[PDB]
Formats: C-alpha cells, structure tokens, sequence
C-alpha cells in the first residue's frame, strides 16, 4: 500500500546532506538520500517518476573600466530548451549579483559559443561581482549505500551527460527526464547521487536574490505508507 | 443528470484562505469544507492552478514544497490520502492553467462527504516573504477543455450516498 | 537494500563525448571525410530499430548554423572503415531541422528509414556534404543527440551482452 | 540460583528521561507543536490498557505550576507523525489534579478512556493547549510519569518482543 | 459509530463558546453558552454518571490608608474549601488580591467567614488601590437548552443546584466530585448554557491576575460522537 | 435537542431559600418555638424515606457556633400548626455534628430516623432546646439544608407531582 512522494533538496526529512565535488575530475558523491525512521521503504522507478535537476554554479570577478563583458566561464554554456533570450527561457541561464552596491544585475546578452555574456551595469573599478550560471558538462549516476557506508551497487552502468537537463523544457509532460533502473532503500539506507564534473558546483550562497536555494534535485517517488 | 461538472477557487464561500509564515508547514494555507448538503467527487488526472505569490506580488520560491492532503472531519490531517506532493518550481504560472502540456495533474481520486476536509500545507525555508493570499489564489479543475478534467457535485440519491458513505 | 535485476537490452541514447565515438573537425566541400566515427565497443552489440530519431546540433566556429542546403549522411561500414554502399539510414539536409526544438516534439523528430545492428567491430560513419562558402565544420562546439533514452517519446538504442543463440542468429546478415 | 522463567510481558511504566521519548520545549500557544514525542524502540510492542494512570509533571521555567485551565491531550498518530485525530486515550485539564498526590491516592489517579497499542513504529504525542499569557514549558525542570510499575494499585504498560501470532493479529490495525 | 470521552471547558474543541457575567438584581441569567460545532456530529452528557467541575471567582476593589490591614466585608458568606480554612492546606485559594499601583500579588494571613473579612500583611498606602477576587458564595445554578434561534427548548431537572457545594467538596476526588441530575443531547448549531443567579458579578479574563487569564473556570466531562 | 425522560420522582435537597418555608430568630432557652416552619408546596408532594441527612448549619448573631448540648427536633404537625407527638424524625444534639464536614463524608451525616410525607398543607417545624447560656438562634447568619442528591453517596428527597392511585392510598393516614 504506497502513494507517490517526491524527493528534494529538503525533501522529507531534514538529514539529507548536501555536498560538492572536487576541482580534480574525478567523481565525487553530490547528495545523499538517507532514508529516515517514519518510513517503511523508498521505491524508484526509471521510466515512470519523473526527475528535474536545475544546477547552478559559481564564479566570480572583479571590476574596471570597460567590463561590461564577462568571460568564456570555462564552463560550455548551452541555451534552454534551444531558447536564447533570457526573458523568454523557462529559466535564468546565469544572474550575477554586484556585491559592494549589493545588489542584482540585469543582463542583455550571451554569445554561447564563447561562452560569454554582456551586461547593462558596467560595474565599478575595484568592485566585486558574483555570477551564478548553470552547470554545464558533467556525467551523473545514482549509487547505494548500506548503513555501513559500503558501496553496493551502481544504477544502470550507464551515465547520463549533463547537459540533456537543459536541452528539454523540463516541465512539459513527457518531455521530462525518466531515467534508467530502479533502486529500493531500506531504513537506515542511504543513496547517493554521484557526479563527476570539472567546475565546482554550490548550493545556499546568502547572496542569491531569487531564492534561499540556487539548485535543485528533485525527484518523484513511490513510497510505502 | 444532477451530475454537475465545475471547477475550485479560493473565492467561494466553502473554502478559507489563511496567511502564512515562512517556515511552517503543519499551518493549513487553504481549507476546503464539505457544503454541508452536497457530495464533490474528484478523479486522478485532475489539474491544479495554485498561484502563489508574496507580499509584493512577486512568485514564491520554486523550492518551495506543496502539499495537498485530505484530513478527517476534525481538522486532523491522515497520512495517507495525499494526492499532490510537488513544488511550485514546476509550473509556469504564465501558461500553467492554459496549456494541458504544462498542466501538472494529480495522482488519486477522492471523495468529499458533507462535513469531510481537505487541507493544503506549504513548506518554505527561512528567507522568502512568507505567503499572502489576498493577492495569491487558486484554481482546481478544468470545466473546458475535452483534455483535462472537472469535478463532480451532486445532491444525496441514495444508492450513491450510502455506496460512498462506505470509505 | 535491493536494485532490481535488469534485461541485457539497455535503452539508451548516444552522442560524441562517449568512448566508443570519436569526431573531427572538417573542411567544406568533402562529401567523404568522415566527421563522426562510430566503432563496435569490443564485445558488446548495439541495435537501433528502423524508427529511431536525429539531433544533429551542426554549427560552425562562430556558433552559427551551417547552410542548410547541406546535406547529412549516415552508413554502415566493415570493420576496415569501406562502406558497404547498401545499409544507408539517411539521406537529408539540415534545413529540414529546428535546433530550438529538433530534439523536443514529434512532429519534428527526424527519424531513420531501416534499422541497423553493429557487431563487436562494425563500424557507422557520419558525412556532410556543403559548398565552400560555409565556415566549415566545428565539432568541438557542436554536437549529436542519438535516439531518445528519457522520454514517453521516440525510442532508444539497444545495447546488449552476448547470448547464445541470439548472437547465433544476429551474425547471420 | 535461579531467577525466575518470565513471561515476555513485562510490565512497566514510562518516564521522560528514556531513550525511545523525546522532550521539547514550547512557546505561549502553540497547541500543534508538540510537548513530548514517543515512537517506537524499533522491534518492541507496547500495550497500555484502560484504567491507565497518569503523573504529567508540568511546571514553568521559574519553577511554578502552568494554567490550570491548560488542556493536555494524548493521542496516537500515524508512522508519519500525523495526528490520527481518532484514538485518543486522555483528554482532560491540569487542574485536575493534585502534583503533591496526583500519583500517590488512587483517589486522585485520572486515568484512561482507552486502551492502548504500539508497534515498532508506531507514535504517540503529547499536545498542550495554552492561552497566551502562560510561561510556556520547560521539560528541563517538568517529567512525566505513564503508568505504574510499583503500586499494587493501578496498572501498568505491557511490552513484548515478537511473538509470532499475536504478532500477525497485532497488524491488523 | 465511535464515541470517546471529552472536556467541555471555557475554550474547548470551538472558539466560538461565550462566557458572559450576570446581573446584580436577582435575576437567573446566562453564564456560559456551549454552542456545538459542526465538526462533530452530536454530544451527550450525562447526569449520575459523568462528572462536572467549577470554580467561580468575582471582583472587588478598596482604596489604601493607615491601618488597612483588615479587608472589610466583601459581601459573600465565605466557606471552607473542603471545610479547611487554612489556606496552604487547601485545594486552591478562597481569595487573592492584588496592588494595582505598585503591581503585584500579595498574601493572605487572618481570615473571618462570617464577617467576610479578611487580614494582610501589606499594610498598603494612603492613595493606593487594590483589588481582590474571591471565590463566589450563594447561588444557584443550572442547565439550559435553547435552540437556534434563542427560544428555550429546555432545562435539566428544573431545580436550581446550590453552589456553595461545589466549594464544601473536594471536587477532585472519585465519589466526592459532582454529579448532577439529568441527561441532554446536543445538536449541529443548538446551545447548552450554564445558568445561575446570585447577587455578585463573577468575572474573567482581568489582566492583573497572577495565576492566570481567567479567574474561573467550567468544566465538564462528557461524550462526543467522533 | 433531545433531553431524556425522567422518572416523575425528584432526587433533591431542600434549604431555607425554597421559598415554601419561613424562618423565625429565637430566645436563649425555649424549646417550644418553632424556629423553621415548613408548609406543603400548594401543588406539590413530598416523600422522604427514612435514612436522610441534615445540616441545620444553626449559628448565633455573632457568627459563632451555638452550643454543643442544643437539641434539635424536626417534628410533624397538622394542617392548622399542632404538633402530633408521634410523626417525629429527628432528636439530637449539634455534638454529633461537626459544621465543616456534616455534608462531606457520609460517616458524618446523621440521617432521620422515620419516614415522613407531606400532603398539600401539612406541616413541619423545627425545635430547639437551648440552656441559658448561649446567645439564642440568628436565621440571617445561619441557615439549614435537607437533603444529599450530588455525590456517588446519600440518599435524597423524592418530590413529586400528582399520581392517582398514589394519592389514592397516600390519603389513608
């Protein structure tokens, strides 16, 4: 006797860890899913529950004459859902936030190939500014753990690339992400969602202007009573 | 037939609006309360219009939990009898009550006597400008549309009550 | 604590960043150099159904789209590299395509004519045709997205490990 | 030197300060929070029968007793700690009782409507309905005392591991 | 159908109960109205079997000088509380008072039941108010129906109860707690009240009182379908 | 808005307020004045079995209690005002008593020792010997109750309207 819950940044309990990779590529555990004590069982479905994943990362840069421009972010930048201009995507591609007038930014333009963007605000010399984009390469994959802290078993060997997250406008029906496999918790259990990417990821920087939370990883479930 | 096919709104005089803050969720947002003479049916696949919006007039956070959740005739939530658990991140409030392809739909059926309740709980974090109805509302079913669906109202005929009387 | 056993047919989708594809950037007016290069993974078999979809996101050194009177090929080919003529899935332009949504809603998807089947070795080739006016061909930007492996819809590739007697009847082309 | 064959109900009474109960602090009025939460020891069965005593020390944090008109509610909830609304087993007034002998006479001794029953689980909370002006809660200085396990008054609270029927019948909540 | 135990008190499973005081002629007035919610589907209590609890607490007020030590008369025939005249022997306090100007609780130490008086040990100021509340004394009470529009639909067991029990008694106790006479059953909408006439105004809800918001209290054990 | 029936048989008490009676204030030492002057309701009829408590809570115009060695009578007469001798209920003194507990624990409640009943006119009175001493009889500093219908003890009056054949053998006296 089940209902569908979904898991999520906070979800259903207030222990699930958040942490992020390293700079070395090599592949680091991003969450952990540790089921709780008020539930039975966890049940994942692949090509049933839905997923949405909304990554967000970090970057940072100081001011001076001229800098209306900011950089190719080391970061393959890609539009939203094929969209380009930001007032019309599902979402923001990147928003950056002037950190001495402490304040948001508006932005005029991108240039994806080189990975550039163009702002309105030309900021001031010896000024600080943060810039919060979208992630962009990376290679996902979900992995269990025992109560002991003991890898078990990897969900379908088979990775999925970033960036397909961005390609589909995640709230159509049908068009939103149901990967592979399937996966069952027991109590004390955890899961883990792994990545492996090359820029450094974040979550719940206090400077954001939008929200408490820059990222998400959401996810729908079956759950048992 | 005495079938009638309508839709939900916070405006109507069964179900009360409630300001929230921003970090309780046990609080009810919004409850529903049988009319008191009528029975309302709802069936899976049914959609929700929950625009919900601050103090300023501006959208919440899409981190944002929602819940909808049918409680007892004392005002005490079940457990079980949850048909939504998702986020206002999902649904674009431009087109969300438009599109059936944006259309984010419920899982159950369920079914609402003369004095039972459903209730809607939030869970916020700590940051955002809390919950103001006044400007905030919601809209539950499409009336409309051969896509989508309604929801049923009825008076008592009595094969039919004393068959749902049986939960 | 349990993962639930799994079929040997693995749905999935393919692109270039995998370790079984390689690429190549290209000059204009070869209908020959192969830009993509596709190899059998050493062991494994791969099936793609007739009915399969294409996001072939071609694009230039300056980010911007390529003429779309080009023409995209794709063929089988031996374990040599020689195509074997016969075995084509394609034969269309880019024109034909929306790279804002090619790979999105079904009246869009592209899709293939005949099926195909590598074995541990064979070999499928991707072609461009253009005149010289383009700026060539950049696959350092640009990108491929085979088949669909997240959807309710298109369809997905089959990989598969070897058994018995299935391998006994697919060797028999 | 023998000790004694036992039967596998054991018969006790709970206290606050146990590692299957936790206490919390409350504001003014905030009846929904709850005082006390009881869940499961994770493979144990309890029972609390009816004719149940109770001794719920409650004091403020300078050490004076709460309101009088103070509503205590005991209930039962789901897994999930929702409140089941149904199944509850008190529901009565501070001013009921006596702390000096509240525990002491049986002729003071409120007790239980209800009988009672817990799984491995399964959870119980303690809800405090306060007006505005009280000094809230302070568990560090107030206990609570379920049952008796001393008396040859009153009752007690069964426990019991697993046993195979009865635990099969037990399930059928 | 599944019925349990409750307490109808001052607040209650509602918030929309009425405590309301009385009217110093002697007149039978409305102290309290229960009116039933729509959560629940009906209400019973019962007389011989089910218990009541009560507390009722009026108002005075008196102005300081040299040699107020005795407070006069307060206009109740005061009794034993659980026929003890001690006050830290007893169940709950026959009186308590209170300075205004300076703002806080003061002791009791002689007392006198028929004169009604009592004796503090803060002798307080020429100029300086203080107020008391005492435990009321004669009355008598009983149990109203009425309907939805206001017209009674009746009483239980047409004998005014006296009051001064429920103070003799040691109300707490199995076998000394009252029971009254009668039965009742509640409705949707319908009110149950608590009458009662008496010369003095009992009162709630005074701000300057230290052991809580409201002075006195009702209760009732009864049952309730769901 | 249902109530419940009832029995046409009332389980109560009586005191000075039910205004079917009169007081009288007395001297130091006569027995013969009837201090309580009880007469028939006019309308209604009384039955009072034997085993029925009193508290004649009986003090002097000072408010202290009267002497110990005081007799009290509660004594039938006729229609006009004549006692009959016989028809007596009580003889004692207020040394079996004891103020502050002689309506608490029925160990403390003297009780009649006959039955009595009342028609429509009939009479009862109340006797009090005195000796010199004591500071005679004060009704408005004083008061008395008749009757137990409140606890799980005492046994109460059952008054009455009219039932035939009730009345019809009542009136055999």
């Amino acid at each position: 006797y089940t209902i569908s819950h979904t898991g999520g940044t906070l979800g259903s309990s207030k222990v699930t860890t958040a942490a992020n990779q390293t700079s070395p590529q090599r592949e680091t555990a991003i969450i952990g899913f540790e089921c709780p004590r008020k539930f039975a069982e966890i049940e994942y479905v692949g090509q049933r529950d839905s997923t949405r994943f909304i990554p967000r990362t970090t970057e940072s840069i100081t001011g001076t004459a001229g800098d209306d421009t900011v950089v190719s972010l080391t970061a393959n930048i890609q539009p939203v859902a094929g969209e380009t201009a930001i007032e019309d995507q599902d979402y923001p591609v990147a928003v950056a936030y002037n950190v001495t007038q402490g304040v948001q930014v508006d932005i005029d333009a991108v240039d994806y190939a080189a990975d550039e963007v163009t702002l309105a605000d030309n900021p001031a010399d010896g000024d600080t500014v943060k810039v919060w984009p979208i992630m962009g390469d990376g290679d996902v994959q979900f992995r269990l753990v025992n109560q002991f802290g003991q890898e078990e078993g990897r969900v379908y060997p088979w990775a999925t690339p970033l960036y397909r997250w961005h390609d589909f406008p995640q709230l159509k029906r049908g068009r939103e992400i149901n990967l592979h496999g399937s996966v069952t918790w027991e109590e004390n259990e955890t899961v883990e969602v792994l990545l492996d990417a090359p820029q450094a990821i974040t979550w719940e920087d206090s400077d954001y202007p939008e929200g408490q939370y820059v990222s998400t990883f959401e996810q729908d479930v079956e759950i048992t009573l | 037939s005495a079938e009638k096919q309508i839709s939900v709104y916070d405006g109507q005089p069964f179900v009360d609006e409630q300001d929230v803050p921003a970090d309780d969720p046990n609080t009810p947002a919004l409850t529903i309360e049988g009319p008191d003479g009528y029975v309302i049916a709802v069936d899976a696949g049914t959609p929700i219009a929950p625009e919900f919006r601050d103090s300023n007039g501006n959208k919440l956070d899409p981190s944002t939990r929602v819940i909808v959740q049918k409680c007892d005739r004392q005002g005490n939530p079940l457990g079980d009898g949850i048909v939504f658990n998702d986020t206002l991140g999902r649904f674009d409030y431009e087109q969300m009550r438009t599109d059936p392809d944006f259309m984010r739909k419920t899982a159950k059926s369920l079914m609402i006597d003369e004095r039972e309740i459903v209730k809607v709980f939030v869970d916020i974090p700590a940051g955002a400008n809390g919950y103001d109805a006044d400007k905030s509302r919601l809209t539950l079913g499409d009336d409309t549309s051969d896509f989508g669906k309604a929801v049923e109202i009825v008076d008592h005929d009595e094969l039919s009550d004393a068959e749902t009387r049986a939960v």
